[PDB]
């Protein structure tokens, strides 16, 4: 029988489910009078192509694989038993090929729950991406290492990659909130390079969807982590690297300061060293002071002239506003003659715009150019687009 | 054997304190008169002439004398007055018509004895001086300059030097060595002992070069002297094979000096000593001794020719004092030294005999003389 | 005053002496006897060896003499011809007290076979005390009776001179009256310090001088067997006379040697008396006079006179006679010749201590005895030529 | 009435003698004259006796006649000597009359040679107004020079006016003859004198000049005086002097003579004393032969102001007495001297005070010089000073010390540098004398004698332990280790004083070793590795020494006896480094001349020091050039760098960068790219001809000490980031570096 479990589930590894969604169909003309008790594993791998392909959809607008997939748990616990059966042996190497599915199954509809925590969550202002990895790790802990015999080889590393690039994703969504420049840098590398080896190398709502989150990722990491790249780089070679990517927010906000000349432009974060890599050993500091709410990223000329004590007053005193994450504050200094355009896609960060010009409060267009700004950036559509 | 009293002296002042070879006598004008010359540790030099009781020139020199001399030391003819200090220095002097020398030479240190004389036979006169530490070194004036030669290392102190006729007929130098002790140093162009018992450390003196005939001190000795302080004297003859014994002789005195005079003026020499305590011993080759107590103690002794008075040489002993006097003694001449009467003085002419025959028992020898001597007529 | 020719004296021994002696301290014995203050006595003499002689000074030990004695003189002399014997006399004082109690020791060996012995006269002694002060111990021979006698004649404090006779019974030495053999010494005022008795040889007749402490000399002529005065001479000198001879140069005189005034010679004594004088000329510029001798010492057979000094000198003066006929000097004392010691000058003798008929000049002086002798060269041709001039004269003048 | 006759002789002095009876009538009658006793007197008309036999007369009246005749008696007597003698002379024509009324030469009037005495002498039985007389006896007749001498001063004193004349008698001539001696002669005198202001004339004197209008005559009132000598007795003849002058005159001429007396005695004691007499004439043995005599103010001047053994076993007056006073002061002159020494004897013997400078002078005159030494001082480059003054007091006081250990005791000179030591014995004393000169020290030894061989036999021990060499050795061997331990070119002195000293005493305990060492350097040139290590001692555990200038190493220890070791090191002929060094021992314990395989043995670790400080130590002396030229062959000279030096990965200094060091090889050659085009004055391409090994180093403009490397090696496959050092200027040094090395990772991911 080892002869045609050659194929088997290393055909599967690969996107291609047609092999063996026929195959295990004519099971019962390629198994022709031979021991009946491989034929209810290859009936149980046939609706397991059909779990996979509805799980790599990942869809579920009767809905939900929650016990669905248990269906195939029958199978799963009792495909031996113990022309009559020669039994253990190579009998019972089915017996043990079941064992490794198993927790696959079982930690499948827990990943496609995790899935569905995120689906249902796709909300509110503030995703919590490290309780979200707290959440993960206790699903890889508990799979580690067990299901590992050799033909299973494909889709054992696969899956795990595939949660690992998950974790390599998650940990980063929470790692670049809290400005960790070099680990956040790094945790896209581990995954890009198992990205391309997996998904490059040949797509279902997973791919489309992991490539946007990782992209938005990247979008977002050039952008916040501007100043340290821009000042060891080319003067004007790096608006390329910063031109092939989508949403790209330093060339958008081009566009804003030169046509319309806005005069100002910063990005606060209240509170840590600075800028770049630091030693954990160097000397850290504490982040005090009056002033302690960086300005990390400005793109016109250096921060106000003598305007920085209304950046931090009209945030504080006007932070019902803000807090809601929906809205854009607006306020009106008598002398600066400054009206700022604070609004926050951020737990943490916060875009302010002020301007050296009378604006009124009648700018609907640069209402909507910082609404769409947000709605790229609070990550809204990578998690509500969870399925087609 | 007997004893005198010598009654003419002269009294010279003299204030300081010298070692017991700083004192001399010699011609030092070169007028054919022995002049004094005396040597303080304060640095300066006396010299004393004719019959005065003040110096005659006082020269000054620099350091603390230990030794002066006078004789031909730069072979140029002359006599000159040589003074060596203790630290390191040599001066001549050139008194021949204050006082500063006219010349300066440094040498080794520890300087104790001094020679000079012709040791090897060449004719030109060298310089030789012993020093505290048992080192012994020649020198010669090089035409000018004083060039240095041979030193000898010894073990017992040295005392004396002294420069006298060897067994073949040539200059041999000798050193003082404790115990009665001496050393021939050989020739400079390594050096033997000979011993002559008492106490190892005693100290001991030396003199050499003794006439023996009248007119015979252009070339003649081997006959030497040694004496030592506990109180013994020797006359020593060279020979060749061996040092023949003449005569030793004990007394009960601190010998500290030996020098040798012509008092009886018969050409030959006669050995004279002298203590602490001031008891003089004047001693022929024959062993006869005459004694001379001149009630003082005494730091430093002389004897030679001397011009007193009336500028003629005369024997003379020379006293130094603890009362800063300084004794001279010149009449010092004896018609002979044993004791003899007339009867015995007579009996060796046979002119006497001659005399008695033709005129035809000592009691009527005794008469005739008193008749011949009392009654003339 | 200048010494016409150089002293013919060369020196051949010399004693020291423990301590100081005095001008009694001199005496005869051929031997000599020298006495120090504090008890101790020399005898000094010479011996043969063969072919040279050697001084030899012994001392001696007399008996009965405290340890805290001080000798003041000393005598002695020979007994007379008809009796052999040789007498010592000494006079000390014992320091029993604050006033000393003088006295007088008189030695003479009567056993037979060692009377001249000296070693037997140590231990004779006969103690005499005094009641007077000794001053010198001098002897004097009178002819008593049919023969001669030595008596001892002793100047006292008292002024008088104690005669002391022996007992040809009893065997001793006892005090007699001196009016009896010697009337001339009656009579005194000051203390006889040298008296002189010169006897006439073949003559019953004598002279007698002697001076005293207040310049007084008296020389008195007299007769032995009839015991009388034949006239007296007195003069009146100044200071001590320390020293009166008698000499014969008939034609007697006298020799005077007042500590104060130049030695002085009286002439003609038995023919001027004390007139004629002849003073010696520059004699008083040594100090003072201590001693003095008269003697032949040129060997000439005539006198010449020695004075000894506290100077330390022993000028030799000769008699200038009549014979070389110079009325401006002619009968005149010149000086002869001068010598030096290193001591003052106490005595003087003039013995032949060796034996060849050659007199030695003995000298006591404050540091010891010093022996002269006469140049033995100067002396040895004398001889040999005076021979010649007697070999030769033998027959060519005499046949 | 009464009458009295008188003689004719005085016919015409009837007026004359009227002045000479008054002077004689007023003693005895006190005050025609009348006269209480009442007495009336009234003058009347008409060979020595007959002339004055008591022809005018005298006719009285009397309300005494002997009395009476008498007064005329004496008038006339009076009046003889002054008329009939007084006027009688003493003795080119004005030159002889002026001379011999003088006396000084001629011959004196016979009137004074022997009538003048007697007629004087007769008015002594007869009452006179004017008249004397005195007696002596005097021992000898030395006094009369001795007597006349003084009588002239006290005659002169009591009046100058009379002049003194001494007329001799002239042995052989007889009376009559005055012309202005001989054993037993009787010498005479007549020493007489006269004012001569009473001729052309006529208190000092009793009488008056009688009447100048009585008669209009001039009385012959002059005075006179005359000393007669007849052998050993003088006899004054005063007149007209004052009765109480008079008589004080000859109370004073009695007690001189008494006086004179008084010297003869104690003086015929020092005769009798001369030929050794002394119980005969003793003192006091008879106003001034009582107890109580100045005994040495009558040997001196003369006149009125145990002995008995004088000179036992040692004008005459002024000369036998003279020598006396002189033979007694060399008596209390020794003794001065001879108990200032037991005094120092005893009290330095036993009794175990600062003397005086006159003292310890003295001490040094009675002693003899019997042994000294001297050794030079080989500091000061003059005897080739504070620096040797100050070392020449040390070496001083550290003998001083030294001399003590053995039994010697300082001297305390007593104030009115030399030092003196003393030490006493049963034989006496020995005395130093420490003093430093020019440039040599010496010492010498005194002594002074006090059964006799057990001091002077016994002085050569305390001259055998001197030790003047061994001790400067030691000194010399001292005065180094401290300059080391801390100009003056110590190597120079030291040769200096190898030459004078090439063997060295025994008795000494410190040591030395001269020797050269040769070194190989056969890269780095041996004058530039010497300056090289000169710079970095510290790190070698030496020191250097500023000595045109050279410097020098020295080290230091205690090795264990012979305590401490120093050591002091100095520098085809271009490639040897000679090296001098030296090896100095000390002693501790023993600072004093008591009385080398330690040497050696210490000399082997000396050299092998010497080794290993250039043999291993050299390495970084061309190192440093390394790190100079790669600053601003070149690959081969980057390996031999990192042959020797310390070298960490990336991954040891934080755990994050591990990641870096698990990825492409190709990215390292995309990252050389950057920092060459981005930092070329900081980035240093080193390649290798084939390219196969590739290098990269970033320099610092500060941190020196530590530079970061790229390394490539496409060939193999390996690849390593590592940091060399040569810690928180580093950190700064991996912040430019690290920026790059995740910038380049950004450009990836796009």
């Amino acid at each position: 029988e080892q002869a045609v479990l050659e194929t088997f589930f290393s055909h599967l590894g690969i996107f291609s489910y047609d092999k063996a969604k026929d195959n295990v169909e004519k099971e019962r003309e390629a198994n022709k009078s031979a021991g009946g008790s491989w034929l209810s594993l290859l009936a149980a791998l046939a609706h397991l192509a059909a779990a996979e392909k509805v799980y790599h959809s990942l869809t579920y607008l009767k809905d939900s694989i929650r016990t669905i997939y248990t269906s195939l748990h029958n199978e799963l616990k009792k495909v031996v038993t113990g022309l009559g059966g020669t039994a253990p042996h190579v009998e019972e190497l089915l017996s043990h090929l079941s064992e490794q599915l198993c927790f696959f199954v079982q930690a499948r509809m827990e990943i496609a729950d995790f899935y569905e925590k995120m689906y249902t969550l796709s909300t509110q202002k503030f995703i919590n991406a490290e309780e979200l990895v707290g959440l993960l790790d206790a699903i890889m802990k508990k799979y580690s290492s067990r299901f590992h015999h050799p033909i299973l080889s494909p889709l054992e590393s696969s899956f795990q990659l595939e949660v690992d690039v998950l974790c390599h994703l998650l940990k980063a969504q929470a790692q670049v909130s809290e400005w960790k420049f070099l680990p956040s840098l790094v945790n896209l590398h581990s995954a890009h390079t198992k990205l391309q080896t997996w998904g490059q190398i040949f797509p279902p709502h997973l791919f489309l969807w992991l490539m946007k989150l990782k992209n938005m990722l990247l979008a977002k990491f050039s952008f916040y982590f501007h100043e340290a790249l821009s000042r060891q780089t080319t003067a004007s070679e790096m608006k390329t690297l910063t031109a092939k990517a989508n949403p790209d927010f330093f060339g958008k906000i081009s566009s804003f300061i030169r046509k319309y000349d806005a005069a100002n432009v910063s990005l606060i974060f209240d509170n840590f060293q600075g800028h770049g890599y630091h030693h954990p050993h160097s000397y850290r500091e504490a982040p005090k002071g009056v002033d302690q709410y960086p300005a990390v990223v400005s793109l016109p000329s250096d921060r106000p002239v003598m305007h920085w004590p209304n950046v931090i007053m009209i945030m504080t005193d006007r932070t019902s506003d803000l807090n809601s994450l929906e809205k854009v504050v607006h306020f009106y200094d008598d002398k600066v003659q400054s009206t700022y355009f604070l609004t926050r896609p951020e737990p943490h960060f916060t875009i302010v715009i002020i301007f050296e010009s009378k604006k009124s409060e009648r700018d609907s267009h640069f209402i909507s150019f910082l609404n769409e700004v947000s709605l790229a950036l609070k990550n809204p559509k990578v998690f509500a687009s969870l399925k087609p | 054997m007997r004893s005198v009293s010598y009654v003419q002296r002269v009294a010279l002042e003299f204030s300081g304190s010298l070692f017991p070879h700083a004192i001399c006598l010699g011609d030092v004008d070169n007028d054919t008169l022995n002049e004094l010359v005396v040597g303080d540790t304060s640095g300066k030099v006396s010299v004393y002439k004719n019959d005065d009781s003040r110096p005659w020139l006082t020269c000054s020199c620099q350091g603390m004398l230990t030794c002066v001399g006078v004789g031909d030391v730069c072979n140029k003819g002359k006599n000159l007055l040589v003074a060596v200090s203790a630290e390191g220095w040599f001066h001549l002097f050139d008194l021949t018509p204050e006082q500063r020398p006219v010349f300066k030479q440094h040498i080794p240190a520890n300087t104790k004895v001094m020679l000079i004389s012709d040791i090897d036979g060449d004719g030109c006169r060298e310089l030789v001086v012993g020093y505290t530490d048992r080192v012994v070194r020649a020198f010669r004036w090089e035409e000018g300059q004083l060039v240095s030669l041979k030193k000898w290392m010894l073990e017992g102190q040295v005392d004396s030097l002294s420069v006298t006729l060897g067994p073949l007929g040539l200059p041999e130098l000798m050193v003082s060595q404790p115990g009665c002790a001496y050393a021939i140093l050989l020739c400079t162009w390594d050096v033997v002992l000979h011993q002559t018992i008492h106490n190892k450390n005693v100290s001991t003196h030396l003199i050499g070069n003794i006439k023996q005939g009248h007119g015979t001190e252009s070339s003649g000795s081997g006959l030497f002297a040694l004496c030592t302080l506990d109180g013994t004297l020797k006359l020593m003859e060279e020979m060749e094979e061996a040092d023949k014994l003449l005569w030793s002789v004990q007394v009960d005195h601190q010998l500290f000096a030996l020098e040798k005079l012509d008092v009886t003026g018969n050409g030959h020499e006669e050995v004279v000593a002298c203590a602490w305590d001031g008891q003089t011993y004047i001693i022929d080759h024959n062993r006869t001794v005459v004694r001379f107590q001149v009630d003082e103690n005494i730091r430093a002794f002389c004897a030679g020719l001397y011009a007193c008075k009336e500028g003629r040489n005369s024997p003379c002993l020379v006293y130094v004092t603890f009362n800063q006097k300084i004794y001279v003694y010149w009449e010092v001449q004896l018609e002979r030294m044993e004791s003899t009467n007339l009867v015995k003085l007579l009996e060796t002419k046979p002119e006497y005999h001659s005399l008695l025959q033709e005129l035809g028992d000592l009691p009527v020898t005794r008469a005739l003389l008193h008749q011949t001597l009392y009654h003339p007529d | 005053a200048v010494a016409a020719g150089p002293c013919p004296l060369r020196e051949d021994s010399f004693t020291r002496f423990s301590s100081q002696s005095n001008v009694y301290g001199l005496a005869g014995g051929g031997e000599l006897l020298a006495a120090t203050l504090k008890g101790k006595v020399l005898g000094f003499r010479y011996q043969d060896l063969r072919q040279k002689i050697r001084p030899v000074a012994k001392e001696l030990q007399f008996n009965y003499i405290p340890v805290d004695a001080e000798i003041v003189s000393i005598d002695t002399f020979n007994k007379s011809p008809p009796k052999r014997g040789l007498v010592v006399g000494i006079t000390f004082i014992k320091d029993s007290g604050d006033k000393g109690s003088p006295f007088l020791n008189i030695y003479c060996d009567y056993e037979p076979g060692s009377e001249y012995n000296l070693d037997s006269i140590a231990q004779s002694c006969l103690n005499l005390e005094l009641q007077f002060t000794p001053f010198q111990l001098c002897h004097a021979e009178v002819q008593v009776g049919d023969q001669l006698e030595t008596v001892f004649l002793l100047s006292g404090n008292d002024p008088a001179i104690h005669l002391y006779k022996e007992n040809e019974g009893l065997h001793q030495f006892e005090e007699q009256p001196v009016e009896n053999l010697f009337p001339e010494l009656t009579n005194l005022t000051s203390s006889v310090l040298w008296l002189d008795v010169h006897n006439f040889p073949g003559t019953s007749r004598r002279l007698s001088a002697l001076g005293c402490q207040s310049g007084y000399v008296r020389v008195a002529h007299v007769d032995q067997r009839s015991r009388e005065v034949l006239q007296m001479w007195s003069v009146l000198q100044d200071g001590p006379i320390s020293r009166v001879i008698v000499f014969s140069l008939d034609e007697y005189s006298v020799l005077v040697a007042s500590m104060l005034e130049p030695a002085v010679v009286y002439r003609d004594l038995l023919n001027r008396g004390l007139e004629d004088q002849l003073l010696l000329p520059g004699s008083d510029q040594f100090d003072s006079v201590l001693c003095s001798l008269v003697t032949d010492v040129d060997l000439d057979g005539r006198p010449e006179v020695l004075v000894a000094t506290y100077g330390q000198e022993l000028l030799c003066y000769k008699y200038r006679g009549p014979e070389s006929g110079l009325p401006e000097a002619q009968h005149g004392f010149h000086l002869l010749w001068q010598r030096s010691f290193s001591s003052p000058l106490l005595a003087m003798a003039h013995v032949d201590l060796t034996g060849d008929g050659l007199q030695e000049l003995a000298v006591v002086s404050l540091k010891g005895v010093h022996i002269l002798q006469h140049s033995l060269i100067q002396a040895s041709e004398l001889v040999l030529t005076r021979l010649r001039h007697q070999v030769e004269q033998r027959r060519r003048r005499l046949q | 009435v009464l009458h009295l006759a008188l003689p004719t002789s005085c016919r015409p002095w009837l007026p004359a003698l009227a002045w000479y009876l008054r002077q004689n009538l007023l003693i005895f009658l006190h005050s025609l004259d009348i006269y209480l006793y009442c007495i009336t007197l009234a003058f009347v008309d008409e060979e020595f006796e007959q002339l004055t036999q008591v022809a005018p007369r005298l006719r009285l009246d009397v309300w005494l006649e002997e009395k009476l005749r008498g007064a005329a008696r004496q008038a006339l007597a009076d009046a003889i000597i002054e008329l009939q003698l007084l006027p009688a002379s003493l003795c080119r024509q004005k030159r002889r009359t002026t001379q011999l009324e003088e006396g000084e030469v001629g011959t004196l009037h016979p009137v004074f040679a022997r009538v003048a005495q007697r007629w004087m002498e007769f008015m002594v039985q007869i009452g006179c107004a004017s008249v004397s007389r005195s007696s002596a006896h005097m021992v000898s007749r030395f006094l009369l020079p001795s007597i006349l001498s003084e009588f002239t001063a006290l005659v002169t004193s009591m009046a100058g006016d009379t002049s003194v004349r001494i007329f001799e008698q002239h042995l052989g001539s007889e009376p009559e003859i005055f012309g202005p001696p001989r054993p037993a002669a009787e010498r005479h005198l007549l020493l007489l004198g006269r004012n001569f202001l009473q001729w052309r004339r006529p208190a000092m004197q009793r009488f008056e000049p009688g009447g100048d209008g009585s008669s209009g005559r001039n009385a012959p009132r002059q005075r006179l005086l005359l000393l007669e000598v007849v052998d050993k007795k003088l006899q004054l003849l005063t007149y007209n002097w004052a009765p109480d002058l008079g008589a004080a005159l000859g109370r004073a001429l009695v007690r001189l003579v008494q006086w004179q007396n008084a010297r003869a005695h104690l003086i015929f004691c020092l005769l009798s004393q001369k030929l050794g007499l002394f119980h005969h004439y003793g003192q006091l043995d008879f106003p001034f032969l009582l107890p109580t005599m100045e005994v040495e103010t009558l040997i001196r001047s003369a006149s009125p102001p145990p002995f008995d053994e004088a000179l036992r076993d040692i004008d005459p007056v002024t000369y036998h007495g003279q020598q006396f006073l002189e033979i007694k002061m060399a008596e209390r002159r020794e003794l001065e001297r001879q108990m200032k020494m037991e005094n120092l004897f005893v009290t330095w013997q036993q009794r175990s005070m600062p003397i005086s400078a006159g003292e310890l002078e003295t001490l040094k005159q009675s002693s003899r010089l019997v042994h000294y030494c001297a050794t030079a001082m080989l500091f000061d480059p003059a005897a080739w000073e504070p620096w040797l003054k100050e070392l020449s007091l040390a070496f001083l006081q550290q003998y001083v010390q030294y001399l003590q250990s053995i039994g010697f005791v300082l001297v305390p000179l007593r104030p009115p540098t030399t030092y003196h030591l003393q030490r006493a014995l049963p034989g006496g004393i020995i005395l130093m004398e420490l003093a430093f000169q020019g440039c040599y020290f010496c010492v010498k030894q005194f002594a002074l004698e006090c059964l006799s061989m057990l001091f002077t036999e016994e002085c050569d021990k305390v001259r055998d332990l001197m030790h003047v060499h061994s001790f400067s050795y030691d000194f010399h061997l001292r005065l180094v280790h401290q300059h080391v331990l801390g100009g003056y070119h110590l190597t120079t002195f030291l040769r200096h004083f190898l030459a004078h000293h090439p063997d060295g005493p025994h008795f000494g305990r410190n040591h030395i070793y001269q020797g050269t060492l040769e070194l190989p350097t056969p890269l780095i040139a041996a004058h530039q590795l010497y300056n090289y290590v000169a710079d970095h001692a510290s790190s070698y555990h030496m020191k250097p020494l500023r000595m045109h200038n050279e410097y020098a190493l020295v080290s230091a220890w205690h090795s264990s006896d012979d305590f401490d070791v120093s050591l002091l090191v100095c520098h085809a002929e271009r490639h040897v480094l000679r090296l001098q060094f030296f090896v100095v021992l000390t002693s501790q314990r023993e600072l004093f001349p008591r009385l080398f395989p330690p040497l050696a043995a210490e000399v082997g670790m000396a050299r092998a020091r010497l080794a290993q400080l250039v043999r291993l130590a050299g390495g970084h002396c061309r190192r440093d050039t390394l790190w100079k030229r790669l600053f601003l062959l070149a690959l081969a000279e980057l390996e031999e760098l990192l042959e020797a030096v310390h070298a960490k990965s990336i991954g040891d200094i934080d755990p994050q960068l591990d990641c870096f060091l698990s990825m492409t090889v190709s990215w390292y050659q995309s990252l050389i790219k950057v920092l060459l085009s981005r930092f070329p004055q900081s980035c240093r391409h080193f390649q290798s001809p084939d390219l196969g090994t590739q290098y990269l180093v970033v320099l610092n403009q500060k941190f020196t000490d530590c530079f970061v490397l790229v390394f490539l090696d496409s060939h193999l496959g390996k690849t390593s980031l590592t940091v060399v050092f040569r810690l928180v200027s580093t950190y700064h040094h991996l912040e430019s570096v690290i920026n790059t090395a995740c910038f380049t990772l950004w450009t990836r991911l796009l």
